């Protein structure tokens, strides 16, 4: 299966948190093809910025073996 | 994201002003349009399906793409492309009843141009195809609402070329 | 190299035969 | 502001604006010109509000102006008007917007926390936010007056 | 009492013994019996592994707290080792695997399925029916994976753990009624079905001579 | 309703209900009694905007009232009839409601998979839809009209 | 949650009846007592800690709860008992602006009972501290507001007694 | 859970009471029992492994729970029957440790039986196979340290039972 | 306790008792001796301890007793001495058990927020410890005092 | 992380080295410092909230970055700049017990610079605070600790800029 | 170490040092002196402790150094006897932390993988550990020998 790498930052613009949340503030990641359409949609509703997107695995505009 | 409203009151904002008579004049301005737009959204709510139809029918189908070798040939690759239509139909929705385009640069733009890059999904057949989504909400929605609802489907199509 | 294991093993080798004893439960 | 709340619940449901959603819409921007008038009677009377709305909370409280309260000395007060000044700049924001996402965002966040490194007293702020309001009151129209009464309760509210 | 300052006779308690205790209501135990885990790149191998098992424990009920080799999944832990996958990503798997399905999707039925997945993940009981139905029809109309990918995906999963907190059992309280289901899916229901088919025991023979 | 919906997101925030969710709510208990009256006007004259929007959904879609389509023979088109009628009194339920969370629950979820088991086709099922709204129309004062409209089209939208 | 307003629409539902004057006379009802119910509300919420503080002062604190031994003794249970009578409170406003009682047995009294007997938490007292967040809520609300608010409140202290 | 010093505290605490003399008796007995227990919790801890072979050599297997048909009958079960002899001994070693058998009551012992009951392990064979262990422990540790190892091994079987 | 941690630790890890933490267990053991005779020499002197701390509270906030301050009044005065009393209390429960365990659940949780329900002001409370340990520190011996020393800077740690 | 006496054990291991007098020598040199370190870290918890407004007193308020247009202006930025502030104290005193820097690289500096780049936080003004909160330090934990605090602090100013 | 264990638990529940974590880092520091002192004795006597564990190691199991055994053959034989002495380190390194964390990394995390594939018995490296417990232990004072005595059980029980 297609598999995309990801970074991302995203910002908690709702509350002040004590706790260390720079893992989820700065994440670079692997996330299935399947999965990425809401992950992005996701990061965009928290007012986060998507700093960069590729195709770690699966082959472009193949027809099967997706 | 921001609004027309919320746009005024950041800018005034970070200067520490209070609202004066040119801010004033700018939200008066918004406020004036605002039951045409409502009137539009409706408009294109209820006709989405029927518009993405005609907008395929017109810019994308019939075409190479559709056929072997093409990037929306396969059931899967057709669904994904007018899957992607139906959001550019109501971002701009939502866009033109904020009356500002922050939240096509937020919720839209941003990482789409490298995901498609990625894809190699074509970027002239996309913009042809919110290019011809525009096309056909400006006949249902009208006078009073085509201009207003015109300029956020060119904000789209400018933002991936 | 294990050098010094290399001549306290053969040592150990010489002076005794473990070779007869045989397991014991104890 | 109130489009940018429908939007966003209607966003999160993935959905285009509901006819009722529309409808709240609609009624806002009919009761925008209302609005600016309200604003702009408060953005002329600013001075005068936060002035006067100093002046009733000291005499509440004499303490914030006293030896041990964080307002003694001339600085302090002048810090605590400009605090005041700050809130009520906010206030005419949200009327404007119609919802109090541009003060909250602004002013209601975090704001235990400033206060409590600060170590001002929260009641404190919250009563001269009342102050402000019965000034702010005096001014507007009776029905004026409730709309601008709604988003200074929520800073009050929020204060607390 | 007169003659007893003032300050020392408001503290008195007239009932003293026959009275509540600081493990009365909610407890002590089950706070501070929660740890918040995250992974972090530079950790030692024996602080990422005390996590990884924490994961383990959570999704799969392994009470022992150390997992099977058998129950383990070595691609996916190297890869949460090189931090190339985020614990929210590890998580997903798990739901994905195997031994989830076997274990917990196959001998439960659907509506015990969906109690079981807000426990593995997420950490409390469903909230409402209304929940339960949503789950259910998704297990049904689309696999198990496709409802363990809603839950990890659900704003509650952001909001409690984000993508670097490993899951924790959490006993809510804030909806109405959460608290007792809650205390009642992560304390008294233990596991009580054999997974496997095969070889079933026959009742007698309790006693050993 | 209007107020159920504010009760909803607000409970959700665990928060009192904000200064715009009031003022929405004020607003919406204004609008009632005309609301009342819209919801009136369209029930008197259902018997007539069914039998009118049937003819012209037949006439615009000769299909459905055909051999091969669904509506053909007298049972098929009295429960299209029966189906046009059930649209319209959610749709009076909802304009008194100001929202259309009542309609929904009782029309709009599980529709397709409803009509996708009956064999009925979706988009000839929105026209019906539409035919009545162009009935109602006519019927309604043109505020009304607008307000009427709205719900309308959700329903559209929702048959989609 | 149900309202007013829907629950004259759920029960014609049910029939299938279309709406009828009798009852657009019940909806009709509703909405001239809405505009009181709106104000008491928003005095409610700006109000909502010092009614809290003042219930407290007068049936909770300065009595053999607070004092060792007691179930609202140690600051845990301190906390935990104003924050219920938080949600009480809330609830209550949510239930007066919709018109209807069954929020309240959905949301907060559905299991309460049953909970605070496994906490050891004395209904009695609870009860008690409901009443006097009522008392005070009554002056604050005015005697029009107060009938409508105090409803609410009965209808909780007699689901937990 | 609580422990020994704790529970003394606590009981303190709901009387209201500064910790006295005849409560500082019942502290100091424990602080001379710690060294004990510390050094018998390392004992066990060094020959866990040793002490569950014994205790299922002398009690669970050469049985017919071992022969097929038995609840220990295939390889998956009898490694869940060492597995849960495990949790047991680690637990009563805490207990051992702590001076209370409140964390007993609190995670071993919670829905225990019940769980059993459901899946037919035989709580009679494995009240014997605790029984067993405290034996096996028993010598291990020595006669003084056996006495206070004994009682939290006697708890976690009339639990069971 | 220490015992309580050292147990609740391993349980997270899933393993018996590591050399380290019996090593720990072992020191705390040998320790008990002295500390309970540091907690008596603080149960014995209790009375003065508060007083004289409450004193020193009230010499470095006016304020608090004074009629705006919390504290003002006999009644009022004597709660303020009480909490002081409460707190003395958990810190001597706090020595023997050789950790806040004790201290935290009755004293620490929530605290925040049932001040902030009575308005009393958080700063003053931990003015209060502060005083309490001064007062607390000049009995007990130089080695005594350290120890005492951490378990109330913990409190007013905890509370500030 | 790594600490002082597992940093000297960690160079012995690579080497392959049984530990040596010399080693043993550094290792006896951090356990005449470390009681000094404990009583710096109490001074430094106790006073904790104390240190963070003073700095902030020193550096960041009554500034630009506080007035309308700055990056702590509006209450929840400021919030955010005191949060990270006691972040750096808390990992800093940790630093100091373990009398190592690498803890501070693992969590504290790692990310953090692109964080920051990314939310528009001034790093120059962080550092500034930093340094301010070292000052304040130094006074409250006396001399000798101070120059022990001074390198972590100093540390982690370096590793942000 | 002791230090590392604290500050890790501290961290995660976001908060400074509690009163109990601070007094088991001023135990541990007040220990170091005669911590090192013990691992000093046994870095010393590492060659004898291996050695004489290796001769009751063998005695005890004969049949690993015999023909059909695994460790028969003189370099078989070295390699076993390296094993003990890396053993033997390792349980130094731990003393001076006062606590596992760089023994566990080191040599029992994957241990159970490597032998296996090399196909030597573990139910037995287990007993060599015990054999050095004992050499080690009669070359130390009796509360030391208890000290070091924890540290060879833990490897026994990691195993
Ligand atoms: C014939 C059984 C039914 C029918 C067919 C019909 N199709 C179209 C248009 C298109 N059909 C496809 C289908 C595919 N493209 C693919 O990639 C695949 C998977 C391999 C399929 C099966 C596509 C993409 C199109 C779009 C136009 C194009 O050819 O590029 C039409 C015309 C559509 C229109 O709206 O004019 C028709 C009529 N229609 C029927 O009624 C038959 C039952
Ligand atoms: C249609 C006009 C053209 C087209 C579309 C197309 N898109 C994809 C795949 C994806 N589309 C997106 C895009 C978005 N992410 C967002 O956040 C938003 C804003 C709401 C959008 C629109 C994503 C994430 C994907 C990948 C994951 C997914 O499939 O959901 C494809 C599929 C490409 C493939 O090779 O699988 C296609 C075909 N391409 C065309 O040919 C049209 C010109
Ligand atoms: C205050 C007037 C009285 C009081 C209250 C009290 N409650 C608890 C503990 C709990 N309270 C609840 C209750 C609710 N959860 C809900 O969802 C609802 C409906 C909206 C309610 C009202 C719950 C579930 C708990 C337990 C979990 C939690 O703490 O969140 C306690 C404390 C028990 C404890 O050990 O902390 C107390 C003290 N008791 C009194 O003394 C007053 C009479
Ligand atoms: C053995 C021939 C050589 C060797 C190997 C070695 N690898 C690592 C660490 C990792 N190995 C990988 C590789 C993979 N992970 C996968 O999932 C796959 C694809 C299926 C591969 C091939 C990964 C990701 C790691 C890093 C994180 C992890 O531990 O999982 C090491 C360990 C380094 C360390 O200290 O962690 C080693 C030793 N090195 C040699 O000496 C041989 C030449
Ligand atoms: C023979 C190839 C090797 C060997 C065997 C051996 N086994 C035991 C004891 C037991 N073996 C079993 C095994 C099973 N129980 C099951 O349910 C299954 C799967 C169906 C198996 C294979 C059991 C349960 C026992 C325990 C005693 C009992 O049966 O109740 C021994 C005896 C050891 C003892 O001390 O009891 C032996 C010797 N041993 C070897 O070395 C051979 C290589
Ligand atoms: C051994 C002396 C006896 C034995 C044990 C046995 N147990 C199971 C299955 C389970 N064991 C438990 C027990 C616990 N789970 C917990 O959460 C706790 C307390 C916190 C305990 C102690 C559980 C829940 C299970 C079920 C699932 C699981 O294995 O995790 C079995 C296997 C039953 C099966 O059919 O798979 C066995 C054999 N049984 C005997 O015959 C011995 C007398
Ligand atoms: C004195 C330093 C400050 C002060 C105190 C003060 N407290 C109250 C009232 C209460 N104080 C408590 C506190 C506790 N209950 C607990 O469980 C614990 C931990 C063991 C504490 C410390 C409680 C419960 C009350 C409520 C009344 C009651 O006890 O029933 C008051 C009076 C109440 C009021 O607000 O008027 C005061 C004055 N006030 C200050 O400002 C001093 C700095
Ligand atoms: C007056 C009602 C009370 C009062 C106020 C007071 N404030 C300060 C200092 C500051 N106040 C702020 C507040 C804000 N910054 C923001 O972004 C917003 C939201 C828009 C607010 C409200 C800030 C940042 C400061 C710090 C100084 C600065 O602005 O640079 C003081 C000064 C006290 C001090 O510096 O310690 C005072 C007195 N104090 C009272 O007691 C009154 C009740
Ligand atoms: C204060 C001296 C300066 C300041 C700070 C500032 N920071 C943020 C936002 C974040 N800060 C961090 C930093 C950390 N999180 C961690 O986990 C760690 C390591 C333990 C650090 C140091 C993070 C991740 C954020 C983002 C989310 C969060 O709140 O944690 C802001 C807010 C910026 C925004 O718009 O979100 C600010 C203001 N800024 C200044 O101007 C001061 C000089």
């Amino acid at each position: 299966s297609r598999y995309f790498k990801v970074t991302a930052c995203i910002p908690s613009l709702k509350r002040v948190r004590t706790g260390r949340e720079l893992q989820n503030t700065f994440f670079t990641k692997l996330v299935p093809y399947e999965n990425w359409f809401t992950e992005q949609q996701r990061i965009q509703k928290a007012g986060g910025k998507v700093l960069s997107v590729k195709l770690f695995t699966g082959v472009q505009g193949a027809n099967t073996g997706v | 994201m921001q609004d027309a409203i919320t746009a005024v009151i950041n800018n005034y904002d970070v200067q520490g002003k209070y609202l004066d008579g040119a801010a004033l004049d700018k939200l008066k301005a918004y406020f004036t349009t605002g039951a045409v737009r409502v009137r539009a959204a409706a408009v294109i709510s209820s006709n989405a399906t029927t518009i993405i139809k005609e907008a395929a029918a017109k810019a994308l189908i019939y075409s190479d793409l559709t056929r072997p070798g093409g990037n929306m040939y396969t059931t899967r690759r057709y669904a994904a492309c007018i899957r992607d239509m139906d959001y550019f139909l109501r971002y701009a929705t939502y866009a033109m009843l904020a009356g500002d385009p922050s939240i096509l640069d937020e919720r839209v733009l941003n990482g789409l141009k490298e995901t498609y890059n990625s894809l190699g999904v074509p970027i002239a057949a996309t913009v042809g195809g919110i290019q011809a989504m525009k096309e056909v909400v400006g006949g249902l929605v009208g006078p009073d609402a085509a201009k207003e609802a015109s300029i956020y489907f060119d904000y789209l199509s400018s933002g991936l070329s | 190299s294990l050098g010094s294991w290399l001549d306290a093993a053969r040592d150990l080798i010489s002076q005794n035969d473990y070779s007869q004893k045989a397991i014991e439960v104890e | 502001s109130v489009l940018t709340k429908a939007i966003v619940n209607a966003d999160a449901e993935a959905r285009y604006l509901s006819p009722g959603e529309l409808d709240r819409i609609k009624s806002f921007v009919a009761s925008g010109e209302r609005r600016l008038r309200i604003a702009q009677t408060l953005t002329e009377a600013r001075e005068r509000i936060v002035k006067q709305a100093g002046d009733q909370l000291f005499q509440k409280r004499p303490d914030v102006v006293s030896p041990g309260g964080n307002a003694y000395g001339e600085k302090m007060t002048a810090l605590c008007l400009r605090d005041l000044d700050y809130y009520l700049r906010l206030v005419t924001y949200g009327i404007v917007a119609g919802d109090v996402t541009p003060i909250e965002e602004i002013g209601i966040i975090g704001v235990k926390e400033m206060y409590n490194s600060l170590q001002t007293p929260i009641p404190a702020v919250a009563e001269g936010v009342r102050a402000m309001k019965n000034v702010a009151t005096s001014l507007l129209s009776g029905d004026d007056a409730a709309e601008a009464g709604f988003y200074f309760d929520y800073l009050v509210g929020a204060m607390q | 009492d007169m003659s007893r300052p003032m300050f020392l006779e408001l503290g008195r308690s007239f009932k003293g013994a026959d009275g509540q205790s600081v493990e009365v209501g909610v407890g002590t135990l089950r706070r501070q019996l929660e740890h918040i885990y995250r992974i972090a790149p530079d950790a030692t191998r024996s602080e990422k592994d005390v996590a990884i098992n924490a994961i383990y424990r959570q999704v799969l009920d392994v009470f022992a707290g150390i997992p099977p080799s058998y129950l383990r999944l070595s691609e996916a832990e190297s890869k949460l080792k090189n931090n190339e996958i985020s614990v929210r990503e590890f998580v997903r798997r798990l739901g994905r695997s195997e031994n989830y399905r076997k274990r917990f999707f196959e001998p439960y039925s659907s509506p015990k399925v969906v109690e079981l997945l807000t426990k593995h993940f997420l950490g409390r009981a469903p909230i409402s029916q209304q929940e339960i139905s949503t789950y259910v029809q998704i297990l049904g109309t689309k696999g198990l994976a496709a409802a363990v990918d809603a839950i990890v995906e659900s704003p509650e999963y952001l909001t409690i753990f984000n993508e670097d907190i490993v899951p924790y059992r959490r006993y809510p309280t804030l909806p109405a009624g959460n608290y007792r289901a809650s205390v009642r899916v992560n304390d008294e229901e233990l596991i009580s079905q054999s997974w496997s088919s095969l070889s079933p025991t026959y009742t007698g023979y309790q006693y050993v001579t």
